[PDB]
Parts: C-alpha cells; structure tokens; sequence
C-alpha cells in the first residue's frame, strides 16, 4: 500500500508543476509532450488549452466560445504567454 | 494473474498478465482492450514511470497490483 | 467455409451475438452492426452489446456510447 500513496504524490507533484492535468471532460490523467499550447484528449477527442490547464472550448466544442478558454474573444489571448491554443 | 491498472478517476480495467511480461507486453494488452496506443501510455508503480523493457517481476509488481496509466500526448 | 469462420472467430473478425450467440461477422467501416437473427444491436467496436436489456435508450448495460460525452472507445466514430 506503499505504493499506492508514492503514485498519489508522484501525481500530486506533476499537477502542481504543470507537467500533468486531468481532462476536464474524462478525468485521464494527461501530460503534454512538446508542440504547441493545446492537445487532444484520445479518449473522448475534447480539445485542452494546455496553457490554461482547462478546457479550450464550451460543450458544443470547437468553435463554441460559450465556455473554455475564450482564447482571442474580443482579441484577448486567453493567457499571457499563449502563443498557439488552437 | 492480474493487476488493475486506473484511467478516467474512479476507474480501473483488470489486466491478465505473468510476472515475467514486459512493460511493453502490458502496454500492448491496454492497447487490445482500451484503444490507447502504446506511445501514448506512461505507466506508473510506486511512484515510478516503467521503463519498456523491464518486466512485472522488476518491479515487484505482484498479484492485484495496481498501476496507473497517464496518456503523454503531442501538442497540437 | 465454416473452416474459415473458426479462423476470423479465432482473429476476431467475426464475435458471437451478445444476445443469441450465433456467428456475426465484421461489416468492415461500420461500429455497429445489427444482428440478423435476433436483431439485436452489437457495439463491434467494444464487441459488446450496445444496450442494456431494455433496448435502444437503455444504457444501464451496453457500452454506453456518449454518455457524458464519452465515447465507448476511442477509436469509435458511430455505434449508434
Ligand atoms: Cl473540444
Ligand atoms: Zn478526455
Ligand atoms: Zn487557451
Ligand atoms: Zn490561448
Ligand atoms: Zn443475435
Ligand atoms: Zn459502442
Ligand atoms: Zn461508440
């Protein structure tokens, strides 16, 4: 049972670095291997603004501003060192 | 034997394996019942990410066990 | 050939009907098939039954396909 709790803080510790999140639609633990700041969930497709650590767009998904990161909405970028959120 | 390996929170799958298979043996049994390909599975025992071509018994990984899978996937 | 139908069982290109057991063989592009003997619906990307036993709308079994906006599996792209 060791084990148990050296994952949960082998996990605790990459969410807080930034090096892991869960999908906001799944809840798979994910983490980011180079390219830009977005990546695609491969078990239900949501798009992820990494960036943000949150969801990229709404439940109507891409395209639906009603929720996510908002990223360029009135030409705001959704962070200040987003360059590519898709 | 078998090991259980968590995904989505509060889930888990149950795996059929030996102590002597490989990390990339269990990747690929992943693969055949989830739909996950191997390059995009980080498992983890312990506290520690399994190095492919180490095996179970490596890793005192034992009857019920309990792994978890992390998808590491390509940025856009 | 019932020689080659045990070898595409084997493989799995072809599974036993979830309800009636019978031999179904794969319709290759489809997720879904329906089978023709007890018309049941068959989830043949999670080759399973797509449905509980109350039938279509019924996911307190089958796999659940979109359910909170998760699909059964991820290479799903349509079991109905
Ligand atoms: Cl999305
Ligand atoms: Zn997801
Ligand atoms: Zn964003
Ligand atoms: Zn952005
Ligand atoms: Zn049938
Ligand atoms: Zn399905
Ligand atoms: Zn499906």
């Amino acid at each position: 049972d060791v084990a148990a709790r050296q994952t949960t803080e082998m996990l605790k510790v990459m969410l807080q670095q930034g090096e892991a999140m869960r999908c906001p639609q799944c809840q798979i633990v994910v983490q980011k291997k180079d390219g830009a700041d977005w990546i695609r969930c491969t078990v239900c497709h949501t798009e992820i603004c990494w960036v943000t650590k949150g969801p990229r767009w709404g439940p109507g998904g891409p395209g639906d501003t009603s929720g996510g990161c908002r990223c360029r909405v009135n030409g705001i970028p959704c962070h200040p060192s987003c360059q590519n959120c898709h | 034997m078998q090991i259980f390996v968590k995904t989505l929170t509060g889930k888990t799958i149950t795996l059929e394996v030996e102590p002597s298979d490989t990390i990339e043996n269990v990747k690929a049994k992943i693969q055949d019942k989830e739909g996950i390909p191997p390059d995009q599975q980080r498992l983890i025992f312990a506290g520690k990410q399994l190095e492919d071509g180490r095996t179970l018994s490596d890793y005192n990984i034992q009857k019920e066990s309990t792994l978890h899978l992390v998808l590491r996937l390509r940025g856009g």
